[PDB]
């Protein structure tokens, strides 16, 4: 009731924010936009960018800054590794996921009407995942001991790729096990139901 | 154990070198453009996808994007604090840093390409002149806000630092700073006269 997150359906930035807020056990309440008038929508976020986290008179919708703000605004439990060197590599992974993997989801959405262009995009995305299957071996979550923001980034990316028709199944190996572990977690599956 | 891969006249390299200087860190600065350090150049393309400059490398990691490097330096050297103290201000500092990078920093880099058209280079310069003063005023305001929230605290305002090199490379690239405001001119001269900045540009 104190803080409110305004979300959009099928948006990975909205999904990974709900996963992160749930991991924080914050008293914030989710409010699905689209159910609100443009008079309210244009007042929530002036530039119409979702998701939007607001409390009091502050309001943040910057994509690359939202979850970092979430983890710092509600500090416990920490969503970054405690060891400095692991945290530095997680920060680089977050930048690589936002700049090199989320655009793959973006182009799959934009050209989903073209079946032949879609089949090739799914084919290149499978080869990309299978190439880094070794990086998912020997860790309960993504290259870390515990649940981090990277697991939030990846979960929302898998949920949205699943809706587009891209499924991670038995053939991905350690990636598939990590996915099964990832979706077993309460915050991920609370946001995955639809 | 910490190594910083560097290129001459790279504005990202000069920013990071001034940051490492303030935090009291002692990293090995390697100008990769020089022929003597060509053995390090071979090492860089191994640990980075595109021989990224600059790159902060230790025995454990190798990071290369400016926002990531600044965040990593803040983990390795907490003193003095890099960002503001409150979370909304810290988020605002990261949004503004993303903006200064998109419109100024990587356009300063594009102007160093050798195959640029005259009209192309002039549009890049004119577009930065269009927003430089407006950007500088936001940085001063956001710096005055954080000072109000914490007078005792003394963090290195990283945006004021980065904007100092924007002005320095403005001067290097013969781009004029479009303002007749004698106060703004007085402050830009004072930014360029900070001792840590003077030590960085040799
Ligand atoms: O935008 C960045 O952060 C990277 C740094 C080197 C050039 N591009």
């Amino acid at each position: 009731a104190m803080v409110t997150l305004y979300t959009t359906k099928y948006c990975p930035y909205s999904l990974r924010a709900r996963i992160a807020l749930a991991e924080k056990k914050m008293s914030t309440d989710i409010v699905e936009a689209g159910d609100l008038e443009p008079a309210m929508i244009k007042k929530i976020t002036p530039n119409g960018v979702f998701p939007v986290l607001m409390e009091k008179d502050y309001s943040i919708n910057n994509r690359k800054a939202l979850l970092i703000y979430i983890d710092e605004r509600f500090p416990a439990p920490s969503l970054l590794p405690n060891v400095v060197n692991e945290r530095i590599k997680i920060r680089l992974s977050l930048d690589k996921i936002d700049n090199e993997w989320y655009p793959v989801l973006d182009q799959i959405r934009k050209h989903r009407s073209d079946q032949k262009m879609l089949e090739s995009m799914f084919k290149d995305l499978k080869e990309s995942l299978l190439a880094m299957e070794k990086a998912f071996t020997g860790s309960e979550f993504f290259i870390s001991s515990g649940f981090t923001l990277a697991d939030c980034y990846i979960a929302a990316l898998i949920i949205c790729l699943e809706a587009e028709g891209f499924i991670i199944d038995d053939e991905y190996g350690a990636i598939y096990e990590y996915k099964k572990r990832l979706f077993a977690r309460d915050s991920v599956k609370k946001a995955n139901i639809k | 154990a910490m190594l910083l891969y560097t290129k001459k006249d790279d504005i990202y390299s000069d920013i990071v070198r001034m940051i490492l200087l303030i935090k009291g860190a002692n990293a090995k600065i390697v100008d990769v453009s020089k022929e003597e350090n060509s053995k390090h150049l071979e090492e860089l393309n191994i640990i980075t996808p595109n021989g990224n400059i600059p790159t902060l490398s230790t025995d454990d990691f190798a990071v290369y994007r400016l926002s990531v490097i600044i965040e990593a330096i803040e983990d390795l050297y907490p003193f003095p604090p890099m960002f503001p103290v409150f979370p909304k201000q810290r988020a605002n500092a990261r949004i503004l840093l993303e903006y200064v990078n998109k419109t100024f920093l990587q356009n300063i880099i594009k102007l160093q390409s050798p195959d640029l058209d005259e009209k192309q280079a002039n549009e890049i310069k004119m577009l930065m002149q269009r927003d430089i003063i407006s950007t500088y005023k936001k940085i001063v305001s956001e710096r005055e806000v954080n000072a109000e929230s914490n007078p005792d605290a003394q963090n290195i305002n990283v945006l004021t630092l980065i904007i100092t090199f924007v002005f320095y490379y403005f001067i290097k690239l013969k781009i004029s700073i479009p303002t007749k405001d004698k106060n703004i001119i007085k402050e830009i001269k004072e930014l360029l006269s900070e001792p840590n900045f003077i030590k960085t540009i040799k």
